[PDB]
């Protein structure tokens, strides 16, 4: 449950979290990647 | 943003 029963994902992305202790984003649209949730726009 | 970390590869690793 606790970290399997969150909150929805966002709309065709994807989400991980390394071994760093750090958090990244994942677009398979492009497959481009990105360190936060900026606005849309050149990568 | 200076700061290399571990470097995030979903498809651009499985492929």
């Amino acid at each position: 449950v606790s970290l399997i029963n969150e909150g929805p994902l966002p709309p065709g992305w994807e989400i991980r979290y390394t071994a760093a202790g750090e958090r990244f984003f994942v677009d398979h649209n492009t497959r481009r990647t990105t360190f936060e949730d900026p606005r849309p726009g050149a990568p | 943003n200076t700061g290399a970390k571990q470097p995030p590869s979903y498809e651009d690793c499985i492929k």
